RNA sequence: AUUACCAAUCUUUGAACGCAAACGGCGCAUGGGAGAAGCUUGUCAUCCCCGUGCAUGCCAUAUUCUCAGUGUCGA
RNA sequence: CUGUAAACUGAACCAACGGGAUUGCCUCGUGCAGUUCCGGGUCUUGUUUCGAGACAUCUGCCAGAUGGGGAGUUUGGCU
RNA sequence: AAAUGAAAUACCACCACUCGGAAGUUGCUUCACUUAUCGAAUGAAGAGACCAAUGGGUUUAGCGUAGUCUGGCUAU
RNA sequence: GAUGCAUCCAAGUGGUGUAUAUCGCAAACUGAUUUCUGCCCAGUGCUCUGAAUGUCAACGUGACGAGAUUCACCGACGCGC
RNA sequence: UACACGAGUUGUUCGGAAACUGAGCACAACGUUAUAUCGUUUUGUUAGGAAAGUGAAGGUGUG
RNA sequence: CCAAAGAAGGUGUUAGCCCAUUGAGCCAUAAACCUGAGCGCCUCAUGAACUGUAUUAAGCGAGUAGCACUGUUUGGGAAUGCAGUGUCAAGUUGGCAGGUAUUUGUCUGCCAAAGUUAAAUACAGAGUAGGAAGACCGAUAGCGAACAAGUAGCGUGAGCGA
RNA sequence: AGACCUGAGUGUGGCAGGACUACCCGCCGAACUUAAGCAUAUUACUCAGCGGAGGAAAAGAAAACAACCGUGAUUCUCUCAGUGAGCGGCGAGCGAAGAGGGAACGAACUCGUUGCCGAAUCGGGUCUUACAAGGCCUUGAGUUGUGGCACAAAUAUCAU
């Protein structure tokens, strides 16, 4: 609740990672069913595609 | 705290400006000598939980470690035999870089007992560990009882004998349970445990 | 570092206070002081001369006025958000020791203030030097000072936060290498 | 089996270049300040001859732009450098028959030695007895001009090169016929130790790739691969075009 | 006195560490101690002994023991 | 205009200043005695100088070909 | 919910489209950089700079276009 | 033609020819003069070439399945010719 | 030339070293190596800060 | 004679008695090691009855874990451990382990990537110190060596070796 | 014309190397042999090789086992077990683990984080019977954090 804070500030000005980059390249044009594809094969398991997947999209609706 | 701020920096490792700090540090890096001596470790943060305090008779130092598998070392590339051992240059070298790293700093500085290393950059050619030291005659230490046990003679070349972290990696510690059943403690003392025979007196 | 195309979040400490109120900035600082390891152990020291001849129940004393200038006592000083400013140094050898230092601030709306010498951080405190120093509350003989200090620094830092946060540095060529496309639009 | 004698020379243990009676390298003068802004007389005083090379090299020594010496160069001579001639090699050089001034301010179609291919390795090129580059062409748009190396190979080298101007000395040596095994035997001992050649068809087929049978022949075609293996690298090498033309 | 036990002496080397080395060789400091010619009965000239110190690496450290840097900044 | 360019034609040699300032002096005109810059062209965000240059070579990886250069092993039975 | 051929509408979530324009990533790519990297030379022995869109921010001084902590100001 | 070629080394800003610079180095063959040195490029070799010639390597691209995986494709230099 | 006992080798200048360089070696450093006892190393080392030979003001017996 | 006849040895031959031993203790020895401290003080801290009252933030180790490859390792088999390269997290709305891969769920245990830690265990190598034993060998045996044995002697040497 | 940073130089105060290696720890690492051949395999994660400590080393305080009525650091032992596990040209061969009875065991702890403190720390002195679990002077390290304290929406923390 408060560490999380410190993980908002720091990832503030450090902006996101090559992956995170381009995988919402992928989100933002369609390429959903695929953008998993991606954070899966280079972010190792699969349960943790959707858990990112699903935080670059909800990185979206806060342009 | 001050800990939470540093610790999520480098979690973010491959950020623009992270990878930017290590873009111009794995550059000086790459001028200086495999070892260097330093005044603060680069990672106070990382340093300072891997039980580096900044008293005196505490030193850091970067090593320098060459990258990628290890080749055999076999006259002319030709190795003898049953083939199994044909390959020359795809073998691992069954240690990693980190305990290498903390071992060329033992053989070089044999008056320091190495306590541990961390992670400080790689580039495509080398990877340097700042391997923090102490000094275990420096009364500081001496009369210090959370690391006093360095102190200690049986602690004198604990990296050459894989006792610290990164050699509790390659010697298959660091997994407890049913993962390391040949690994326990060792894995000569469990091949010695399976494979004397044993000769009760009655039998 | 002065060719590479540096990161709008390490650009930040390139573009420091000026020499007008920074001499400002090191005065507030340095009168609020840390005692010296002899005013300090010789006040604690009349914590027990007049509390020996005190009844009892009476040795009260704490730090007479000062700035926060440790790291950790600094960053809970801004997390509490009773550092009513802080003053950042321009360098420190793990830059990322105080990268996220002018984050924090307008995340909690601290004014803060890169300054341009960690070394100068150090002879006010007294230390030799000091990544961060944060100015907490201070007395009456003083707000008129500083209350103007937070407005000639956060007209450099906070109204600034817009622009700073989207601004790469560096990028900066040679006198030699960047005359040869002088010579060049010369010859245009 | 074991190695080939020529796999086996790489070592260089037996096989290593001489060079007890030799004087230094031989090599232009530093490319330093005044040899681009502006030239140095030098006075030829010494033409000595390097055991195992055909050239003569020339001691010319120039003053010491710095200090106060005279510091002593050994130069490849051209051929009609003779004691005492005051050579001049920098910018503003004359072209004189041995002068070294640089290469895309010589005049061109003429005849230039001892070139030097990067600007300042201190002469390379062109360097062999006899031998010497014509300058073809200047591009003074790239800077860069285009010499005719004494194999017919015309390349491109950058305009600020330096070169002597002439002909390397000792020349016409390869074509008095040696007439003799002795002949040849007091020629490399002042070069390396590769003399006599044995032929690799004369060898057991251990030590030679070509070695064995009961007739001396080559038993597989003898242009071998450019990929090939070293020790079997051995014969003509990526031979192209093959056999009398 | 012999025996037994438990503070010394402990040559030349050797990790060997002043340099070297098929040299019982060669120095640099630093004392002191011989020997003497001159010289003022003694006093230190080279010569010559004796002893200490002097290897590299590393750590600590020096009442403000010296320094380097177009690293940082300021008077 | 806009740039460092004061030099041998068959063996010579060139390496530790002139002036002005600063302090007293035989003083302030003249000077004897420490000192400072000038020049023999002021600053450089600043690479030792070039040259190539995000290409390389080759740093590391894998991959595919090639590979008696080399290794290991084999090279049945009958009669 | 009446009301059409070879096709059904106002409280509108939205996959309903040959093209038009920039943005934004991306490859393809040459253009110029240089700072990494590379090679060479060198006792690292003289590198570039008159000179102003050249950029540096130029402690500055204003002009719009602005954004503001909402008298500090900056950004373009 | 030197960021070369031949080559060593377990590896390295390592080493050899090379203190060299195509009148050179490395690598073969034949074997002094003289005299000639024929025909055969199918083969197997070297060698270039690859536009198109035929085909391939992970990588990269796509669609499939909830996902492991499937089905592809880029046919790319090479390898065929 | 065996065995035993006893003796016997005299240096300012002879040879050697102190004191040269050659083919070459390789301590250091540096690099590499799991690892070094590996490699580079006078035609001059080392990413490389590798040294009292001299000249001096001042100190000192004493009119 | 025996609380002593085996700590079974010595002595000119087979000894309980000739000698040395050995015993249950004592002058106890320094009480310089420590046995509970019987202590002894000089100082030093730190133990309770408490008046009021707060901590709150929980967070708890990143080129790490994981994944992909390919190399090794393992009984560990759609990876047991490790290594190297590429990739690279999450945050207790968690992570790992629950020996068949995958997804979706539940449940159980646990909380990696920091550190110290006695004993039981291995070893007769320094026998160092002290030993005690044997259905052992008995001088071609037992260690190579019962003795001036790693010796003499051999080998350029590593070594060999009576 | 000075601080700081990064480096030097010698002065002091030290340390490291070497020996030993039976056991022990890390890396490296075969082959003969077995498979009636042999290349997987086996030998063997062995010998040799490099390195490093100790009187033991190592391990060790659960990111453990289990699936039970649950167990509770490591180590060792008997045992599970030459295994109706399993790996294996599924051949030769290989091959553990939990549980159980034990030995041992007054065995547990401390950093970092977190919060509260913020130099109470460290080192050079000095003073005391050497008292450095202390006194009192010290910029000399240290604020780029030494040291102190607390352990959970549940407690009681915290000061006289
Ligand atoms: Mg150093
Ligand atoms: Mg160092
Ligand atoms: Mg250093
Ligand atoms: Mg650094
Ligand atoms: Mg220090
Ligand atoms: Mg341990
Ligand atoms: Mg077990
Ligand atoms: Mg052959
Ligand atoms: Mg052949
Ligand atoms: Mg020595
Ligand atoms: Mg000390
Ligand atoms: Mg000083
Ligand atoms: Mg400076
Ligand atoms: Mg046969
Ligand atoms: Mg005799
Ligand atoms: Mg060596
Ligand atoms: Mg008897
Ligand atoms: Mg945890
Ligand atoms: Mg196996
Ligand atoms: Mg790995
Ligand atoms: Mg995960
Ligand atoms: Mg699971
Ligand atoms: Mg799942
Ligand atoms: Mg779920
Ligand atoms: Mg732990
Ligand atoms: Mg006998
Ligand atoms: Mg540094
Ligand atoms: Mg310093
Ligand atoms: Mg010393
Ligand atoms: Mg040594
Ligand atoms: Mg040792
Ligand atoms: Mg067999
Ligand atoms: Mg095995
Ligand atoms: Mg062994
Ligand atoms: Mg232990
Ligand atoms: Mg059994
Ligand atoms: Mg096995
Ligand atoms: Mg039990
Ligand atoms: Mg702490």
């Amino acid at each position: 609740k408060h560490l999380r804070a410190v993980k908002a500030i720091i990832a503030d000005l450090v902006g996101l990672s090559p992956l995170e980059k381009r995988v919402q390249e992928f989100l933002r044009v369609g390429k959903e069913k695929r953008a998993l594809k991606y954070c899966k094969k280079r972010l190792g398991d699969f349960t943790a595609a959707k858990k990112k997947r699903s935080k670059m999209e909800e990185a979206l609706r806060h342009t | 705290g001050a800990f939470m701020y540093l610790n999520e920096l480098w979690k973010k490792k491959s950020s623009d400006v992270m990878r930017f700090i290590q873009r111009i540090r794995s550059w000086e890096f790459r001028h200086q000598h495999t070892v260097v001596r330093l005044r603060r470790p680069t990672r106070p943060e990382k340093a300072r939980m891997l039980g580096y305090k900044t008293k005196q008779g505490f030193c850091v130092f970067r090593v320098r470690v060459r990258r990628g598998g290890r080749k055999r070392p076999v006259h002319k590339g030709i190795t003898y035999g049953k083939p199994k051992t044909s390959g020359v240059l795809g073998m691992k070298l069954n240690k990693n870089n980190q305990a290498v790293a903390e071992q060329r700093l033992g053989k070089r500085f044999g008056n320091l007992r190495v306590l541990n290393s961390y992670w400080v950059n790689m580039d495509s050619t080398f990877k340097w560990y700042e391997v923090i030291a102490v000094d275990p005659m420096c009364k500081t230490i001496r009369r210090d009882p959370r690391i006093n046990w360095i102190v200690n003679s049986v602690h004198k070349h604990r990296e050459q004998r894989g006792l610290t972290s990164a050699g509790r990696k390659h010697r298959g510690l660091r997994h407890k349970g049913h993962k390391a059943s040949k690994l326990r403690p060792s894995y000569r003392a469990a091949w010695r445990r399976n494979n004397r025979i044993v000769f009760l007196r009655k039998r | 570092q002065r060719r590479l195309k540096v990161p709008p979040a390490l650009n930040q400490f390139t573009k420091v206070l000026d020499r007008a109120s920074r001499n400002e900035a090191l005065k507030l600082i340095k009168k609020y002081a840390p005692e010296t390891r002899k005013a300090r152990r010789e006040r604690l020291h009349k914590a027990a001369e007049e509390k020996k001849k005190d009844p009892k129940k009476t040795v009260s004393t704490r730090a007479p006025l000062a700035v926060v200038t440790g790291l950790q006592e600094v960053t809970r000083a801004i997390e509490k958000k009773q550092a009513r400013m802080v003053v950042i140094a321009n360098n420190v050898d793990p830059v990322e020791l105080v990268l996220w230092m002018p984050n924090l601030c307008r995340a909690n709306k601290i004014p803060y203030a890169i300054v341009k010498d960690m070394a100068r951080l150090g002879d006010a405190i007294g230390r030799k030097t000091a990544t961060c120093v944060a100015i907490t509350d201070v007395n009456a003989e003083d707000e008129a000072t500083l209350k103007n200090l937070i407005r000639s620094v956060n007209a450099r830092f906070l109204s600034r936060s817009d622009v700073i946060r989207r601004q790469w540095g560096g990028l900066q060529l040679s006198l030699r290498s960047r005359a040869e496309l002088r010579k060049k639009h010369a010859r245009n | 089996g074991k190695t080939v004698l020529s796999c086996r020379k790489g070592n260089g243990s037996v096989y290593q270049v001489h060079g007890h009676k030799r004087l230094g390298p031989a090599k232009l003068r530093i490319l330093d300040y005044a040899e681009r802004h502006g030239y140095m007389r030098g006075v030829v005083k010494s033409i000595e001859h390097e055991a195992g090379r055909g050239a003569a090299l020339a001691r010319v020594e120039f003053r010491h732009p710095y200090k106060f010496r005279r510091v002593k160069e050994l130069m490849v001579a051209p051929e009609g450098m003779f004691t005492g001639q005051s050579v001049f090699c920098g910018q503003k050089a004359p072209l004189a028959i041995g002068n070294v001034l640089p290469l895309g301010q010589i005049t061109e179609g003429c005849i230039v030695c001892n070139v030097e291919a990067k600007p300042g390795d201190r002469g390379t090129l062109a360097r062999a007895s006899g031998d010497y580059c014509i300058i073809i062409s200047h591009n003074h748009e790239t800077g860069r001009t285009r010499l005719k190396l004494p194999s017919g190979q015309k390349k491109s080298v950058p305009s600020t090169s330096r070169a002597m101007i002439g002909i390397i000395s000792g020349g016409g040596r390869i074509e008095k016929p040696v007439l003799k095994a002795g002949n040849s035997f007091y020629r490399f001992r002042g070069k390396r130790n590769c003399w006599p050649k044995v032929r690799g068809v004369a060898r057991n087929p251990v030590e030679h790739p070509h070695g064995g049978g009961n007739h001396q022949h080559i038993g597989h075609p003898s242009t071998v691969s450019r990929h090939s293996p070293p020790g079997q690298k051995v014969g003509l090498i990526a031979a192209r075009r093959t056999g009398r033309i």
